[PDB]
């Protein structure tokens, strides 16, 4: 039950000349035969291949010190953005992989960075060894990420990046991590590198490598950051991760006594050539592709190709001829990255199902003996054959002029087993929301525009995907905002709102916040016929509503009463919504720090929070409000804008709520109220559809009788903390007996001042839990008074009731911080390849 | 109150087609999903489909190339049409009520033993097809012939009653 | 489809005695989409907990649901007479709904003997026709 | 973290013996740790506990009081383990973060051959 278990890619990233930041755009490169040739940068200061971005970095990101940045190697800040990059690719939040066995190993050496005397100004003391000495430039990952597995800095010169590779696969295979980060990276700072290879007549003029062409004159420096995320095939298949290739088998060992310490030697590249095959059970038959070291030297690249030959060269058999290309013809000679570069090439290649093509310039070289005609080269795209297997394959070298050799065999992955697919709660509605996230607004902004951008570019990508690559696959930050969009199209114009400033429908913008989340339950006006029925679809809330029915019959003979009013069922309907919604929520993953409610809804509330159980719950809506059908006649109510103290003619009328700094309702006898009504026809009053007056003394003669019918209830310890608007303070659940439930009939509802004190104490989102917005403007407003960021939110709205409302409030309820699982709500769909985070990088270059 | 009763022929012949038809009573048709589950003998259940009181269905993969079920709104009944029917077919089949799409069910039908065979109704001897024979009474059991095995034996779809001992 | 394995096949207890029935699902699901049933022989299933753990309305306060992803369980305090049935989980998370293969819940007895008949007796392991459980003996028959 | 494992579950094993080569020779920095390889194979050898230069007194910062753990104060019994096989653990800690234990062991005894 043990072997070289396979290990999968499952991420890959790279920065590498010609303007190339991301696999796609290396794509690009190798298929437009364009090179990246070019003189070398003068704001280094001392031909070849260089970086678009060597020396910038989103410092702050990471939270690293502008001045620690100066200090920090270029080669150490690509590495860290990079390896950002390829798990984003894997499509992981790195904040989930904090104390995770994950892995890290950094192909790369030293490049002439820092080697002058420290300009004092600049302040780099202190920082300078730590930002230049190699162990950093792996550690450093592992810190800033939590990572917990091996951190390894490796030296091999040219073959750096797959020698990490094979140390990271054994890793994997042995127990010492269950995920791994593996690559190189390298940024020619100084010219030293460069100044030895002239001297030694090793460079092309050109700056270009023109591998086993009859041009080739010598190699191009070139640089860049190249890394893959590996993971046992087994983890891989079991997280359902987009497997890219699959590492089959992979092999290292040395020149051993070449001629000359850089002399290469057929036979070892035939031997790493043949250990690979080994330990990947195959023959050179079953590989189509070879992506080679294939630097451009006249020596080198003839010994390269003898040894094909001798390799993938002899009984080829049924599989035609091999097909041979070297990424170095693009890009140059990316020295600690070359390896995985060639790796990503082949990679996109599989992707794509044809073999990756090179830039052939000129003739063949006549050094090399074409005449088995069994290597070709790639010299455009062209068919990938399977092998007898089935499988594609290629194989990928690095020949160090230290001596160390590599060669890997990259498999297609196999195909997945397919699994049951989650369920979506809420039914579709062709609407999908994408949200985003960056760690300042410009960053934000900027994220926007690129999802814009390249769905511009690349339609019929399924905005179901879209979606859930940007919910489940990104890293949440603290600027976020969000789009919601039916189709590919609408999305693009909407992400550009978000990009250039513009407030348009379907687009929310918003902090994410520490504190926590209030559900404020409502009651009064939330009710509209018809409401919430397009959410019986949904089996957790639709369940609610069924436990609802049952209960209500046996206490009051009612229950959907929704299928196509008055005070004693509108109470017990408004209840069942409610807490149906919250459970909703819940479901979602919107957890309440803490409840409160107006009036009746505080019953509601005391069910939401686990102090009455539904059934009490229930019986407490049903027989408060049986019993005020029974003071009905004389008595109402009325709001007046404006606020308390100035509304503050006696012993008939009263103030019985106050919900915000300008909104008060008041209560008494049914005539005084037209009167007070009709006086202000010359301040905005209006009188509550109501046959009583609640809030005031008219409710007195049912006390005793409510107070006895409610005494069967049996008030528990609440799970979620409840705050009594009544008490105006925190109240354990037991006390919420029917004496409370009165005295909540009877006593003034002071709102206005709960959701004072819930500012006071820090919470951060106020969601209104009703099928209609009834408190939300008005807690709005006392927030305003308070001068607080807290946000306020409505579930559901008149005209609105639909599943497409909800996702709207899910979407607002995430931009703000509280936690949607996006896994329970857009069940799990494809992760799909989107643009990274958008690094805000200044440049650093002592 | 809420209660569901099925109908529907219990005895069929093989290639034919299951047609069982659920009423509701006192419940709101509207806004529940109206559900056939049916359950092979002294095995676990199994769920053939649904349908709400619009006409939204949804059907088992498993079964769905010879699954149809309806609902009549004005009728607040729903049906179940099964083709090319199979012994494997041979379940009690129950209609019941989903508190919402794919759900748990509260409401159930009394059940409607359906039975594919291939036998025409014949009468036992006493020392027998369909199967409501009546006389430790032991379970009955089917024979490679078809025929169930087991003094008023009382054979009613045959006529029979040896009235043995 | 995703696969509900019930366990033990067939808990044996006594009224009174505590009675622990579990379900293990092929894959992870959500507990929101776990529920359990009872069926009491030749009837309708009867519907106990939604939800994995809520309970469902009429159902005595004995029943007790849990469990998470994979592993669930139906917990009932003290077995009364009308419990000893077969008990269903049901997972509606995957697409195709699907339901355990149910666990019986009998009588425990004082183990008796068959007296080709094997008259009245207990346990039913034996090496046909079974009889049920009678009502008054609580032993079974079986015939070759 | 050496109480927390070393220390733990002893049983009648007596303390673990404690101590660092670079008392002696400094921290040799990429070497640090074969340094400390090489001196509890020279240790295996003679089969003693080989000593470190113990200076002053115990810090006071460290929780000794369970006895379990014991400074390598000179010489000492290197005690087999039950197997019967002397074990040391050598640890080296990185800068960058990166950590290393060894587990050196003595030689199973050789399978014996007819000599030429």
């Amino acid at each position: 039950e043990l072997e070289s278990e396979p290990i999968a890619i499952v991420g890959m990233a790279c920065r590498l000349p010609g303007e190339v930041d991301s696999p796609e755009r290396l794509w690009e490169l190798i298929t437009s035969g364009r090179d990246s040739a070019a003189e070398v940068p003068d704001d280094r200061g001392w031909h070849g291949n260089f970086m678009a971005g060597a020396g910038d970095f989103d410092a702050a990101f990471f939270g690293i010190s502008p001045r620690e940045a100066l200090a920090m190697d270029p080669q150490q800040r690509q590495a860290l953005e990079t390896t950002w990059e390829a798990l984003e690719s894997a499509g992981i939040p790195p904040e989930t992989l904090r104390g995770s066995d994950t892995g890290v190993f950094v192909g790369m050496s030293h490049q002439g960075y820092a080697t002058g005397r420290p300009r004092p100004e600049d302040g780099v003391d202190g920082y300078l060894l730590t930002g230049n000495t190699a162990s950093v430039a792996s550690g450093r990952i592992a810190y800033v990420l939590g990572l917990e597995g091996p951190a390894l800095t490796v030296d091999t010169a040219c073959s750096s990046s797959l020698v990490a590779l094979h140390t990271a696969c054994g890793s994997l295979r042995d127990g010492d991590c269950g995920l791994a980060v593996a690559g190189g990276v390298s940024v020619m700072a100084g010219p030293e590198v460069f100044t030895e290879f002239s001297r030694q007549g090793a460079l092309s003029p050109d700056g270009r490598c023109k591998p086993f062409s009859d041009e080739a004159d010598g190699f191009g420096l070139g640089e860049g950051s190249a890394f893959v995320v590996l993971q046992r095939l087994s983890d891989a298949r079991r997280e359902g991760r987009r497997v890219l290739g699959v590492v089959a088998g992979s092999a290292v060992n040395q020149d051993g006594a070449s001629n000359g310490l850089s002399a290469p030697s057929g036979v070892a590249q035939q031997r790493v050539i043949r250990r690979a095959w080994a330990r990947a059970g195959i023959t050179g038959a079953d590989v189509a592709v070879v992506e080679a070291h294939g630097t451009g030297t006249r020596l080198g690249d003839p010994v390269e190709a003898s040894a094909l030959l001798a390799t993938y060269g002899k009984s080829r058999g049924s599989s035609g001829p091999v097909l041979l290309g070297s990424v170095k013809s693009n890009i140059g000679h990316a020295q600690a990255a070359a390896g995985v570069a060639g790796v990503i090439k082949v990679l996109l290649g599989l992707e794509r199902g044809v073999v990756p093509p090179m830039l052939c310039r000129g003739e063949r070289s006549g050094l090399i003996d074409w005449s088995s005609g069994e290597i070709e080269l790639a010299d455009g795209v062209r068919e990938w054959s399977p092998a007898a297997d089935g499988v594609r394959r290629a194989g990928v070298s690095a020949f160090g002029v230290s001596g160390t050799n590599a060669h890997v065999i990259i498999a297609e992955p196999p195909e997945p087993e397919p699994v049951p697919q989650p369920r979506r709660m809420l039914p579709a509605t062709g609407v999908v929301p994408v949200v985003l996230s960056a760690r300042t607004g410009a960053a934000l902004r900027a994220q926007a525009g690129r999802l814009a951008d390249h769905l511009a570019a690349h339609p019929g990508i399924a905005p179901a995907d879209v979606s859930w690559t940007m919910a489940r696959a990104r890293q949440h930050f603290e600027e976020r905002a969000a789009v919601l969009a039916a189709d590919t199209a609408e999305a693009v114009h909407r992400l550009r709102a978000v990009a250039d400033g513009a407030v348009v429908p379907g687009v929310v913008t918003g902090s994410a916040s520490d504190g926590g989340s209030v559900f404020v339950f409502p009651g009064q006006g939330a009710q509209w016929e018809g409401m919430a029925r397009e959410l019986l679809p949904v089996p957790v809330f639709a369940e609610s509503i069924a436990e609802c029915d049952a209960v209500l019959s046996e206490v009051a003979g009612f229950s959907v009463s929704e299928v196509l009013e008055r005070v004693d069922v509108v109470q017990p309907v408004l209840f069942a919504v409610m807490v149906s919604l919250a459970r909703l929520w819940r479901a979602c993953g919107a957890v309440p720090s803490a409840v409160i409610g107006h009036s009746q809804g505080e019953i509601a509330a005391a069910v939401v929070a686990g102090a009455l159980s539904l059934e009490d719950g229930m019986r407490v809506v049903a027989r408060r409000s049986r019993a005020v059908r029974a003071v009905a006649g004389r008595g109402s109510m009325l709001s007046v804008r404006g606020g308390r103290s100035d509304v503050e003619w006696t012993g008939r009328l009263e103030v019985a709520a106050v919900n915000g700094p300008d909104a008060v309702v008041v209560a008494g006898d049914a005539q005084a109220a037209r009167e007070f009504l009709e006086y202000c026809e010359g301040i905005r009053a209006r009188a509550i559809p109501v046959d009583y007056a609640s809030h005031t003394a008219h409710v007195e003669p049912v006390r005793d009788e409510l107070v006895q019918a409610l005494a069967g209830i049996t008030p528990r310890r609440a799970e979620v903390p409840f705050f009594s608007t009544l008490t105006g303070d925190f109240l354990d659940g037991t006390e919420l007996d029917a004496g409370y439930w009165y005295r909540n009939l009877r006593h003034p509802v002071e709102f206005h001042s709960a959701v004072q004190a819930l500012t006071d104490q820090g919470y951060a989102t106020f969601i209104e839990v009703s099928p209609h917005p009834v408190l939300a403007s008005s807690v709005q407003e006392t927030l305003d008074d308070a001068e607080s960021d807290a946000a306020v939110l409505g579930t559901l709205e008149r005209d609105a009731g639909d599943a497409d409302r909800f996702l709207t409030a899910l979407a607002d309820a995430h931009t703000r911080g509280v936690a949607v699982d996006w896994e329970a709500v857009l069940g799990r769909a494809g992760l799909v390849d989107l643009p990274g985070y958008p690094f805000q990088g200044k440049r650093f270059w002592l | 109150q809420v209660q569901l009763q099925q109908w529907g022929a219990g005895l069929l012949k093989p290639s034919e087609t299951l047609s069982l038809t659920c009423a509701v009573y006192g419940g709101s048709f509207s806004g529940y999903y109206w559900s056939w589950i049916r359950q092979p003998p002294g095995k676990g259940l199994e769920w053939i489909g649904e349908i709400n009181h619009s006409g939204s269905t949804n059907y088992n993969p498993s079964l769905k190339s010879r699954v149809t079920i309806s609902v009549d709104t004005s009728k607040n009944q729903f049906s179940l049409k099964l083709s090319s029917v199979t012994a494997a077919d041979t379940a009690v089949y129950y209609c019941a009520r989903g508190r919402g799409s794919s759900s748990s069910f509260d409401y159930w039908g009394q059940g409607t033993l359906v039975t594919v065979s291939s036998a025409s109704t014949k009468g036992p001897s006493v020392f027998y097809f369909p199967e409501p024979v009546t006389v430790h009474t032991f379970p009955a059991v089917l024979q490679s012939s078809g025929l169930y095995s087991l003094c008023n034996v009382n054979h009613k779809p045959s006529n029979t009653k040896v009235d043995k001992k | 489809e995703t696969t509900l394995t019930q366990s033990p096949g067939t808990l044996s207890l006594s009224p009174g005695e505590r009675a622990t029935l579990s379900c293990r699902a092929s894959q992870s699901v959500s507990s929101y989409y776990l529920a359990w049933y009872q069926q009491k022989p030749g009837q309708a299933p009867r519907l106990l907990m939604y939800g994995a753990s809520n309970r469902a309305t009429g159902i005595p306060d004995r029943f007790s649901g849990s469990g998470s992803g994979t592993d669930f369980t139906l917990t009932i305090a003290r077995l009364e007479p009308e419990d000893f049935a077969v008990y269903f989980c049901q997972q509606y998370g995957t697409s195709p709904q699907t339901f355990g293969q149910g666990t019986n819940v009998e009588i425990k007895r004082t183990v008796a003997a068959p007296s080709c008949l094997l008259n009245n007796f207990y346990p039913r392991e034996a090496k046909e026709s079974v009889t049920e459980q009678d009502s008054k003996d609580s032993t079974y028959s079986l015939s070759s």
